């Protein structure tokens, strides 16, 4: 690891600077170095890790979709042959995306998840595991597409079980987990009815628990509840 | 695309 | 060169795909590979090259400025010591920026400029040479800061001399060259009066030649003239 | 910053 010689605290400080500079690849490399120091992550540190990789993979996903759309158009009737270049470059981006997903899943498996005992950390990492299997699922087409989908489902399910037992319905981690699992159902598992049911039930149970919250907690929860509502509006 | 966090 | 095995035409096709996917680092690598095939570049190809590296270095510059501002704030009176991390990371970004500038200047010197005989190509590449020396100047502080500034000035000057002899005052390359040389005067050479004079004279001489243009050429020239006016408004 | 192209 190229970050092996830098102090954990310096890696975290630089992750924060990289975020401020919108240098998300750097931010991710710094956080990977911090994880590899072997200590558990604080809540702030977990969010630095997720913010970094979400931005990196998010750009890769956006590029993959652009290229995939061009590729599909070139494979319609009446399209002029352009050669292998569109497929090759789509494959290049896809391979880089899969590499990032494998890196994140590797950190979670060595050894973030197994050391996470508190609900807030364990649910956070299992949600991440679901998310990065979902990104692999978005590009998968071969003999392991079903296994990738089930790996995503399994991670999300375990996170949901813990979150329902150990967190209030308004907890932002629990809310974001449900939002994303609902999208998994809609976009990956071809289960739009499960997607809609989950989003609705999550929204309504959070609504009923908002009265217990401070003004700052209320803002955090209602922000994610609005995303649930936005998706429901898109889907109904 | 739908919203995720 | 990792692009040595790919066809020139495939590199150009992939540069165009990378642009569409907003993958500017890839776009730049593809164009570098195309330049290194050794053939001259068409006008479209020259613009693919400049678009790619402008986006890459533009992001580096934006990050450098964020980090430089944080660094300067940490060096004020009453600021708590944070250690070497801010300087180190600013230096990391700076070194990557200088590397990109050196790569572009290397392509221009081996051998784009020496083979460029038409005004449109020679002015384009000399403007690029000025631009990338200007980006080096923005971060320079040592014994060669003055030499970097003069290298920028010299390139811009030769481009200006050719453009004035060989191109109409409304030519978009001539206009963008003058826009950027004017910024060089204002921001790099501490010559705001020269910056303002150049921008004004360029704008007025283009204004007087717009009558000779088609509707499409008129739109291209007036777009850059508005940037000259925007700068004049900022500076007066 | 001022405009460049
Ligand atoms: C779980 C507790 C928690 O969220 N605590 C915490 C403390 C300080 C900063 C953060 C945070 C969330 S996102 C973020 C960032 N993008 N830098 C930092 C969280
Ligand atoms: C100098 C002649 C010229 O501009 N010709 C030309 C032909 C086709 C496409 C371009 C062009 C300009 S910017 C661009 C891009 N960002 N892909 C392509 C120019
Ligand atoms: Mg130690
Ligand atoms: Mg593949
Ligand atoms: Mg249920
Ligand atoms: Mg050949
Ligand atoms: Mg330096
Ligand atoms: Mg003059």
């Amino acid at each position: 690891g190229a970050m092996g010689s830098m102090e954990r605290a310096s890696l975290i400080q630089k992750a924060k600077l990289a975020e401020q500079a919108e240098r998300y690849e750097d931010m991710a490399a710094f956080m990977k170095g911090a994880v590899e120091k072997g200590e558990e992550l604080s809540c702030e540190e977990r969010n630095l890790l997720s913010v970094a990789y979400k931005n990196v993979v998010g750009g890769q996903r956006a590029a993959w979709r652009v290229l995939s759309s061009i590729e599909q158009k070139s494979n319609e009737e009446g399209s002029e042959e352009k050669g292998p270049e569109v497929r090759e470059y789509r494959e290049k981006v896809e391979t880089e995306l899969q590499g990032v997903c494998d890196t994140v899943l590797g950190l979670l498996d060595s050894h973030l998840i197994k050391e996470a005992g508190d609900a807030e950390s364990r649910v956070f990492y299992l949600k991440m595991k679901g998310d990065y299997y979902r990104y692999l699922a978005e590009v998968a087409t071969g003999d392991d597409k079903k296994r990738i989908i089930d790996s995503a489902r399994s991670a999300y399910q375990e996170a949901m079980d813990i979150s329902k037992k150990e967190m209030p319905p308004t907890n932002p981690i629990r809310l974001g987990l449900a939002l994303n699992f609902s999208v998994f159902h809609y976009e990956i598992a071809n289960s739009p009815e499960e997607a809609i049911s989950l989003a609705k039930t999550t929204f309504d149970e959070a609504m009923a628990d908002l009265h217990t919250l401070s003004e700052d907690s209320y803002k955090d929860s209602t922000l994610i509840m609005q995303l649930l509502r936005d998706n429901l509006t898109l889907w109904t | 695309f739908p919203a995720t966090v």
